[PDB]
DNA sequence: CCGAGCAGCATACATTACTTGTGAGCGGATAAC
DNA sequence: GTTATCCGCTCACAATGCCACACGCGCTGCTCGG
């Protein structure tokens, strides 16, 4: 009834809460638009460092 | 005289004036109807299966040139028989194939076929036939599939009053639904700019719509509005003129035409001067080229030589554009007609708003519009917009929507294509636009006129349709990849989808359901119910306060009184009694035709809209025997109102009083004088009855007991009449006559009594016999009261002698007090029947079995028991004992062969044994009354089984048998009268017995042969009836589909003959419920001074209230009817003759002012009357119409035939002290039920027990032995008060904290109630929730 | 945690899949798949979209919420997601943690049980018995009837004849919870001392279930058994009934005599003006009291009785005043229950419903509150007593018509027509005439209510020693009205006289009203519109219960935090409350 | 050669579906310097 | 033109409590299996 597990993902993945909670915490934190933080999250767009 | 032998037993006194002209119809005709309209081979197509087939079919390939379709179709009869399909657990399928012919259209050559594949009767599935009582024999259970009431296909026209822009600039949209497809809609945005949508998409000028159906500005423009021409003359522009145009708002200048002044240089042109101008004739004003501004012009304009386009279509116009155009032309200037208040523009603005401007533009919009993010070619978005409509696979306008439609815009042809059309849009546009001004008027949809019932057959095609084209789909690209020519058509499809497509609606279904079968009116009011819900049907979270409310149009087509009262009132609906549904599927109510001045006995049948042409009559107008209203300004309803009118403006008449409510209030006596919000709860707690161990009539009853009783199906109704030739208390075996009989079939038939059995609300249902024996029989008459019947009338409660006044509070708010004397009469006390089902596995450890001996239980729990381990048939069992009786492969995981090898001969059984017997739950009691057991083919079987197969053999047999000696007796008569007409053989065929008869011989000339005949069919016969045994035998023993792993289902019944006792819930029928409270020893109750006492006891201060006094009034009647009886008694006391005792009854039955019935009591045989006379004994039953019951005055004249004091109340005595209460109360027989929430299925409390495993916390539910929830609103409570502590126990030490629980237990044990609380479990489960997702929540460490 | 989502086992191995499971299974499983095609060279787009894929389930995961649905396979709903097992009315917050379910309770049907004093109430044999259980086993123990539990269970099970007198005992004084279903305020639990009764019903005091807004249409009602000292004292000392007499919403009391009662006590309270035994003088109630039971003077005659009607003229002092007053049998046999407190003036009077509240706080507010609740107690009894012994019954010739009915109703019938020939002649607008007609059909409706309750009320002309005297009506219906025990004189119009206008489905009236009665028939269309009006009220109140519902919850829970914890602010700044003042009248 | 387990599948599609009432973030039109 | 301003567009997010009862709870063609 306690002990947890974990699963090491193969690769990073969004938290769809900080995503998609009005107002989304990561869009506020990057002052960028959800619209284009969403459209680079699922693997179709860019997005230069 | 016109009394079938059913009525000339006990003949109802009828009160009531009306003279009824329509009988009341088979109350079921909707259901068997719609499966009808389902089932039938229709020849034209338009529905049933037939519609569905040639709806998908003809299949194709893919283009491939190899179609599929089907010739006809047809249904094989049910392998088993609906009680043998409702006892064994199986549904009661039909089998369903289809002649499947396939064409192979050979490449390469034109239309024609060398290969062609005819494979008939291909096997898609069965489907679930109605029974001939409407419901449908699903596996086990028994399902009845309600109608639902929904929106019908086709258009119409909303206000959207104002509810949005807060502007009081109210936007009618207009919206148009098919049966199957994609909806469309039109609105008008608050800038006045019509905006096209599909079903829920972005919202779209709706011009461009237009534009997708090759329609140019120029057409679009054309086609919605009027041409104002500007011919340019030798000067002034004389613009032709309708002086309706100019009438519109204010002038600018002078109109002057044809040299005078018509009109001066004013503004707003007064209506008389418009009129003098429609005098005059003017074809042409002189207008100045200034006034044309806005104006914009409609034709397209170029220059003559310069190829550029001066004037543009709907464009502008502008004095100087105007100006620069004119020196290339005109003659000819045709503008649009615009005006802010008829044929506005509208128009204009979208297409100013509209961005393309081409159609293979308005394609590409569509096509993004419909799915963003596609590859926009013209062929792809073409095939798409030709899909969305004009195809009659995606898309069908359900022909009584087209007729819907079609009418809704004034067109004449009822017919019409099931698709939509550009004439259709533009028109639906046309007249939204004129909503948009002033002419035209939008429609409620709460109006029936637009709200269509779609019963079973209906829904059922629309499922199997669904499931259908599916299965299209499947065997199209199967026909396109696999061979052309080398199959045959039964394999390319797969029953799979069919099946269970038609299985998940037919038993899985927001609407199907188990029937509400505890009550012969409850399952009539639940087969004849019209819901709301359902799939296409709004839900009860978004009705709206406004759907529910009854509409005027409501009145003899939904019954407007019952209806379940709480979170759906309004959506759930008992259709009217009356009620039909239409052709189309409106719902048509009965009319009687009036004539000029008379009122004609010939009914039409009328739906919503057609209702509200006439003007109607009322029933309630008094006529005068010739078709003549005795007054003159009759109460009438003409437009949803109701208003005065004269005798010659009436056109049709009600046909009788009871078509306004349902079959369930018309159940109520004098239910017009109750409130309405009485009589609801009153007809629901009539569905709720339950039936007893002896029911009785009602006294006060409405006529239609007769019909409900032997409409439904709890009856069993002769079918043949005839003579009663055995009768049995199981069996009864009728010999009908000789006119209706066949060749075959001597005669006999049977009706097995279904004796005690479950029912799906665990009540009891039977069928005890009422016809004597010998007594002759007509078609259609009630030859067994099914439950809480009496001779073919309705009658669920008892006649209890009832008396209202206070009674030292025992009846303090609405309780009852009632007298021992009901209880020792057994007048209330139910049977109650539940099953228990034990089912058999095979684990993969190991099959499960079902032995006698279980390994570690005592000596008792293995005493009820047979040998083969289960219980007899009688053994009074109670919670906790065994039924079975059943023992499971317990260990695993040994992997010592060494021992396997032991315990596989020596402890081949003794090995892994385990206990999981079913134990019959903690609590019920009763007695095991039947035992089935169902047994997978295969696994072998057991003696039980074998016994009780034997057993229906044995059943089975006898009919046959018995059959055979009826034919073998008039065989031998044909026999004996060959062989006595000649010979001769005069003492033989009565001494000699048939021993030798089949071989002796008269002269063999031609009597020879006549012993061959009637000798060699004989055996011939014989060997006949041993086949049909032997395929009986089969049926009976044959192998049980019980299909994911299981042996044998062993179901074992219960039965408790449940007693009344302080707590139960009884009602009248009116609403009047209450708790009984006390069973008050007989010495105490108040009792008449001649020393009768009274049964029970209610309160008045209960009417006064709720204002339903109709009780009262039938508490009154009551005391009539028991009133004669008690006199009837008398006169059976003392052997009175005959005569005298009928004189008296024919005195009674015709004591009424104006009654429809004149019953004479002669042509009645002085035995018969002496039959009728003890049939009465108990008191003379009285039937009173619901709108026609006997008034105040009568009531009077009928006590005053008894010797019972007019005022209906009588000097009683208190039991107790002996002293009379002054002021005489009211005593009577009122009709009293008994419901199913009776309180042995409430009280239970909970100590201690099991709990729930994810959270450690009690479980829920009397069943699982749970305990009450603590509710939010109990915890606000207990904390408003400081009850901190008790809060703080109850909410850690009593339900959780497993540890802190357990020490409070083995401290309270110990005589100390303190509690050592802890962290709920709960909590730390909602912790490790939390902390399974991204969130780290813990508990700070100081 | 696996325990935290358990695979439940059927019969057999149909083991019911809850669905985090298989949001786990589906989430782990694009992770395995996504790692053995990282390891395999990794063709690029492949893998990015293995990665998006892997990124939709676990969003699904956390919550099934946004981005589309993850249905389960041919189960057309959404999966649970954890946000799921949280949100909601199922989600841990309202459903296991704010409210959790009680193992230590249990329920059943109210009875009414109206013997019982203010602060008891009924419970069957069987309840207690499976209640109580623990507290059995602990006296077993004590008494060594049983050494060993088990022992105490078997006894328990066969219920040997000592163990009755066992819990008879181990309840003697152990309070008890009782409450009903929707508990909209603080008096929905209350706290009672049981008695052992039989079959299965719970019995309760009928004020208490006045107060509980309980019925006894079948509502159901659970109990709750406090089991620490702590809660037990607690149950005692604030939630027993005879603590809450007062709603915490206004300072009214909240245990007020509904009906059946005020019946009785009304005809208890009245004056025949010649009834036998009129005229005489009574040496005391009790004397009054003994003269009726023997059947020598009506219930309520003219009289003129002894009383000693106690005071207090200084405080604490209770002086005596043995007064000759002319008063009524009836109200004499009532003096014998007023606890030497409240003077004569408080029972004299014709004591309808008003009245009882009336002495109920007056008797409150002079004497305290233990001899309050017996008094209220003895009122209850003797009311009941004397309703019985009253007879009071409601027949068909009670409800009285007045013989001017008819007359007013044509009367206002040819009104109605010339007014409607007016229209049709041309003489007024159809608005105005609408107005007109439903103006004079209301005028003609109070017409006929006021004409029945002036024949109704005062029919009783009597007559003593001689001529004629009129009274107020005896008449069952409006004695059942007069003395507010159940139903208004407008209920009562509704019934014996017009029913009056009825209203449409939007809310406009229509011209023709119900010009019938109850007593009388009615109509067809008649029937039909006040259908209308009753589904109305019916659908208003099926809606407004959820609305209330979720509005009374929003409020508990902004509100939920304000205890009082300062004795004394030290503030200045109040409000200037000044009497309201519409316009009208105050 | 079919019986008994499995792995990732909106069954592939057009599924689908009127108003529910309210707040809140957001993108295209809008006034001003 | 731009910079801040505002207004309609679309989406998230709530829907009384209990009680009882009932019903159901993948599959399926690929995969492990002889
Ligand atoms: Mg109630």
């Amino acid at each position: 009834r306690e002990r947890m597990g974990h699963i090491e993902l193969a690769s990073p993945t969004a938290h769809i809460w900080f995503l998609k909670s009005l107002p989304s915490r990561i869009g506020l934190l990057l002052d960028m638009p959800l619209r284009d933080i969403e459209r680079v999250l699922y693997f179709e767009s860019y997005v230069v460092i | 005289m016109v009394y079938s032998y059913t009525e000339k037993k006990r003949i109802r006194k009828d009160f009531g004036k009306r003279p009824q002209v329509l009988d009341v119809p088979y109350l079921l005709s909707i259901q068997l109807d719609s499966f009808q309209k389902f089932i039938e081979q229709d020849p034209e197509g338009q529905y049933g299966l037939e519609a569905a087939f040639r709806s998908v079919f003809p299949i194709q390939s893919y283009s491939g040139n190899s179609e599929l379709q089907y010739v006809s179709y047809r249904l094989g009869e049910p392998v088993f028989d609906v009680q043998e399909c409702q006892i064994r657990g199986v549904t009661y399928s039909a089998p369903l194939r289809v002649k499947l012919r396939l064409v192979i259209y050979e490449r390469e050559a034109p239309e024609g076929t060398v290969k062609d594949i005819k494979e008939q009767e291909v096997y898609m599935g069965e489907i679930p036939l109605m029974t001939d009582n409407g419901t449908f024999v699903i596996n086990g259970t028994e399902r009845v599939i309600v109608s639902q009431l929904h929106r019908s296909p086709g258009v119409f026209f909303d206000s959207d009053k104002g509810k949005t822009h807060s502007s009081g600039k109210v936007l009618y949209n207009a919206r148009i639904i098919p049966y199957r497809g994609s909806w469309l809609d039109f609105e008008f945005d608050p800038k006045d700019n019509l905006f096209v949508r599909i079903d829920r998409r972005r919202k779209l000028p709706a011009t461009i719509i237009l534009r997708a159906l090759n329609y140019t500005t120029e057409q679009i423009l054309d086609l919605f509005f009027e041409k104002v021409i500007f011919e340019i003359r030798d000067n002034k522009l004389q613009m032709e003129l309708v002086p309706e145009r100019l009438r519109g708002e204010t002038a600018s200048f002078d109109i002057e035409a044809n040299g005078k002044v018509y009109v001066e240089k004013g503004r707003r042109i007064t209506a008389r001067h418009i009129r003098q101008l429609e005098k005059d004739d003017v074809k042409l004003i002189e207008v100045p080229v200034e006034y044309i501004a806005g104006k914009v012009v409609a034709k397209d304009y170029i220059d003559e030589s310069t190829g550029e386009l001066i004037c543009a279509a709907n464009m502008e116009l502008s004095l100087d554009l105007l100006a620069k155009l004119s020196q290339s032309g005109h003659k000819r200037i045709e503008t649009l007609f615009t005006n802010d208040l008829d044929h506005g523009p509208y128009i204009s603005e979208t297409l100013r708003v509209d961005p393309t401007n081409d159609r293979l533009s308005a394609l590409v919009e569509i096509y993004r519009m419909m799915r963003p993010g596609e590859p926009p070619t013209r062929e792809a978005a073409e095939s798409l917009f030709e899909n969305l409509f004009f195809s009659e696979d995606r898309y069908d306008l359900s022909a009584v929507g087209r007729m819907k439609f079609n009418r809704s815009l004034l067109r004449e042809e009822i017919e019409g294509s099931g698709i939509l059309s550009k004439d259709d849009i533009i028109d639906v546009m046309k007249k939204l636009i004129d909503i948009r001004n002033g002419k035209g008027e939008v429609d409620d949809i709460d109006h029936l006129g637009n709200r269509r019932i779609r019963s079973v057959g209906e829904m059922a095609e629309n499922q199997f349709r669904v499931g259908l084209v599916r299965v299209e789909r499947a065997v199209k690209e199967r026909l396109s990849l696999g061979d052309l020519d080398t199959l045959m058509p039964q394999d390319m499809i797969n029953a799979k989808p069919i099946s269970a497509a038609v299985k998940e609606f037919f038993g899985s279904s927001q609407l199907s359901q188990f029937m509400d079968q505890n009550n012969p009116l409850s399952e009539i009011t639940h087969k004849r119910r019209i819901s709301a819900l359902g799939p296409g049907g709004l839900t009860r979270e978004r009705a709206g306060f406004e759907v529910r409310d009854v509409h005027p149009t409501h009145y003899g087509r939904v019954c407007p009184i019952e209806t379940p009262e709480g979170p759906n009132i309004g959506l759930i609906n008992s259709l009217s009694v009356y009620a039909q549904t239409n052709e189309y599927g409106f719902l048509e109510t009965p009319y009687r035709k009036v004539t000029d001045g008379v009122v004609t006995d010939e009914i039409h049948y009328l739906s919503a809209i057609e209702e509200g042409n006439y003007v109607i009559a009322q029933a309630n107008s008094n006529l005068d025997e010739e078709g003549h209203f005795v007054e003159d300004l009759v109460t009438c309803r003409s437009k949803g109102e109701s208003s005065l009118f004269s005798r010659d403006q009436v056109d049709y008449m009600d046909v009788s009083t009871q078509q306004v409510v349902s079959v369930g209030a018309s159940l109520i006596p004098f239910l017009e004088h109750d409130d309405a919000n009485r009589a609801l709860m009153g007809a629901n707690m009539q569905r709720q009855a339950v039936p007893t161990l002896r029911a009785d009539k009602p006294l006060v009853g409405t006529g239609m007991e007769r019909a409900v009783a032997v409409d439904s199906g709890v009856t069993a109704v002769a079918k043949r009449g005839g003579v009663v030739q055995y009768v049995d208390a199981s069996r009864i075996v009728i010999k009908v006559n000789e006119d209706e009989m066949y060749p075959g079939e001597a005669g006999i038939d049977i009706y097995n009594l279904t004796k005690y059995t479950r029912s799906n609300q665990n009540t009891c249902i039977n069928q005890m016999p009422c016809v004597s024996l010998g007594e002759p029989v007509e078609r259609g008459d009630v030859l067994a009261d099914g439950p809480s019947t009496d001779l073919g009338e309705l009658a669920l409660g008892q006649n209890m002698r009832v008396a209202f006044m206070p009674w030292n509070g025992y009846n303090f708010e609405d309780s009852i007090l009632v007298s021992e004397r009901v209880v020792q009469e057994d007048r209330f006390t139910t049977i109650h029947i539940q099953e228990l089902a034990c089912v058999s596995r095979d684990t993969k450890l190991g099959p499960e079995e079902i032995t006698a001996d279980i390994p570690n239980v005592g000596e008792a729990a293995l005493s009820k028991l047979d040998e083969s381990g289960i219980v007899y048939i009688g053994a009074e069992v109670t919670g906790g004992d065994i039924l079975v009786g059943k023992v499971t492969p317990k260990g695993e995981t040994q992997l010592t062969p060494e021992e396997k090898l032991l315990r596989a001969i020596f402890g081949e059984k003794a090995s892994d044994v385990k206990d999981s017997s079913l134990r019959v739950p903690n609590g019920v009691s009763g007695t095991v009354i039947d035992v089935q057991v169902f047994t997978r083919d295969g696994v072998e079987k057991d003696k039980r089984a074998l016994e009780i197969e034997e057993m229906q053999l044995k059943q089975a047999k006898k009919d046959l048998s018995e059959e055979l000696q009826i034919l073998e007796a008039g065989l031998f008569s044909r026999i004996r009268a060959v062989l006595v007409a000649g010979g001769v053989e005069a003492e033989k065929l009565d001494k000699l017995p048939r021993d030798r008869w089949l071989e002796l011989g008269l002269t063999d000339e031609e009597k020879q042969n006549q012993l061959e005949q009637l000798a060699e069919q004989y055996d011939e016969l014989k060997h006949e009836f041993e086949k049909k045994l032997e395929a009986k035998r089969r049926k009976i023993t044959q192998g049980d589909d019980l299909a994911p792993g299981v042996l044998k289902i062993v179901k074992v019944y219960l039965a408790v003959k449940r007693r009344i006792q302080p707590g139960d819930k009884m009602a009248g029928r009116h609403g009047n419920k209450g708790v009984i409270s006390k069973i008050n020893p007989i010495e105490d109750m108040p009792y008449d001074e001649n020393g009768t006492p009274v049964d029970i006891v209610l309160n008045p201060l209960g009417v006064p209230s709720r204002m339903n006094i109709g009780q009262i009034l039938e508490t009154h009647l009551g005391m009539a009817a028991k009133g004669i009886g008690d006199k009837i008694n008398a006169m059976l006391k003392q052997q009175q003759e005959v005569a005298k005792l009928r004189e008296f009854i024919q005195r009674a039955y015709d004591l009424g002012a104006d009654v429809r019935q004149k019953v004479d009591l002669s042509t009645f045989s002085d035995e018969e009357v002496m039959r009728l006379a003890e049939n009465l004994r108990k008191g003379m039953p009285i039937a009173t119409p619901v709108f026609d019951g006997a008034k105040e005055a009568e009531i009077k004249e009928l006590l005053k035939l008894g010797d019972l004091p007019t005022s209906g109340q009588i000097r009683l005595y208190d039991g107790r002290t002996g002293e009379q209460f002054e002021r005489p109360v009211t005593v009577g027989y009122m009709y009293m039920l008994k419901l199913n929430h009776l309180v042995d299925d409430k009280m239970h409390a909970r100590s201690t027990g099991s709990y729930s495993l994810v959270t450690q916390q009690p479980l829920g539910g009397k069943a699982q032995f749970g305990g009450q929830r603590f509710g939010e609103m109990e915890v606000w409570a207990l904390e408003a008060y400081g009850a901190a502590y008790t809060l703080q126990e109850m909410l850690t030490v009593k339900s959780d904290d497993v540890n802190g629980r357990t020490k409070m237990y083995k401290n309270i044990v110990d005589g100390n109630h303190q509690m050592e609380p802890g962290m709920p479990e709960s909590f730390n489960v909602l912790l490790k929730e939390i902390r399974s997702l991204g969130i780290n929540i813990e508990l700070e460490d100081e | 945690p696996p325990d935290l989502r358990p695979l439940v086992p059927l019969d057999g191995g149909r083991f019911a899949t809850s669905d985090l499971n298989d949001l786990y299974r589906r989430v782990i499983n694009r992770n395995n798949r996504l790692k053995r095609l990282l390891d395999l060279a990794a063709p690029d787009i492949i893998v990015r979209n293995e990665k998006r894929m892997l990124q939709e389930a676990v969003d699904a995961l956390l919550d099934n919420g946004r981005r589309g649905r993850a249905i389960t396979g041919s189960n057309k709903r959404p999966l649970k997601s954890l946000a799921d097992m949280i949100k909601g009315k199922q989600g841990r917050f309202r459903q296991n943690l704010l409210g959790k379910r009680v193992d230590y309770s249990g329920r059943s049907v109210i009875t009414v049980g109206p013997y019982l004093r203010l602060h008891q109430c009924g419970l069957p044999k069987k309840m207690a018995l499976e209640l109580f259980k623990p507290f059995i086993y602990g006296k077993l123990e004590l008494r060594g009837l049983a050494t060993t539990i088990k022992a105490a269970k078997k006894m328990v099970e066969r219920e040997e004849a000592v163990v009755w007198d066992i819990l008879d005992e181990v309840i003697r004084e152990h309070p008890v919870l009782l409450n009903r279903a929707p508990t909209l305020h603080r008096l929905g639990i209350q706290a009672f001392e049981p008695v052992l009764i039989e079959g299965k019903a719970i019995q309760l005091h009928p004020l208490v279930c006045a107060a509980y807004n309980a019925d006894f249409d079948g509502d159901q009602m659970a109990v709750h058994v406090p089991l620490t000292l702590e809660a037990q004292l607690e149950a005692r000392a604030l939630m027993m009934s005879t603590n809450n007499i007062l709603s915490p919403a206004n300072g009214e009391p909240i245990i007020v005599p509904s009906q059946d009662v005020v019946l009785g006590l009304y005809y208890m309270t009245r004056d025949c003006v010649n009834a036998k035994g009129e005229g005489m003088v009574l040496t005391g109630p009790k004397e009054a009291e003994r003269l009726y039971r023997s059947g020598l003077a009506s219930l309520h005659a003219r009289v003129k009785v002894r009383i000693t009607e106690y005071e207090k003229d200084a405080n604490g002092e209770l002086v005596a005043k043995t007064s000759l007053k002319d008063t009524t049998v009836g109200r004499a046999i009532l003096w014998m229950i007023v606890p030497k407190g409240l003077p004569y003036s408080i029972v004299n009077q014709a004591l309808g419903k008003k009245a009882i509240s009336k002495m109920l706080n007056t008797c409150y507010r002079i004497l305290g509150l233990k001899p309050t609740v017996i008094f209220a107690d003895q009122i209850m009894y003797t009311g009941f007593a004397y309703a019985a012994r009253s007879g009071a019954s409601v027949g068909i010739d009670d409800m009285v018509i007045p013989e001017k009915k008819h007359e007013i109703i044509s009367e206002a019938e040819a009104e109605v027509a010339e007014i409607q020939e007016q229209f049709q002649s041309g003489l007024v607008t159809a608005g105005e005439r609408y107005n007109k007609v439903i103006d004079i059909w209301a005028a003609a409706n109070d017409r006929v209510s006021k004409a029945m309750m002036d024949n109704l009320q005062t029919e009783t002309v009597i007559n003593r020693d001689g001529q004629e005297e009129k009274q107020v009506s005896f008449n069952s219906i409006y004695m059942m009205a007069d003395s507010g025990a159940r139903g208004s004189a407008a209920q009562i119009r509704q019934l014996a006289g017009m029913r009056g206008l009825m209203a449409k489905p939007d809310g406009s009236i229509i011209e023709t009203p119900i010009t019938a009665n109850f007593r009388e028939g009615l109509n067809v269309l008649q029937y039909f519109i006040s259908t209308h009006g009753a589904r109305k009220g019916l659908a208003d109140t099926a809606l407004k219960t959820a609305n209330s519902g979720y509005l009374t919850r929003r409020l508990v829970d902004v509100a939920q935090d304000l205890v009082v914890t300062e004795d004394d602010c030290g503030t200045h700044e109040g409000i200037m409350m000044t009497p309201v003042i519409e316009g009208g009248d105050v």
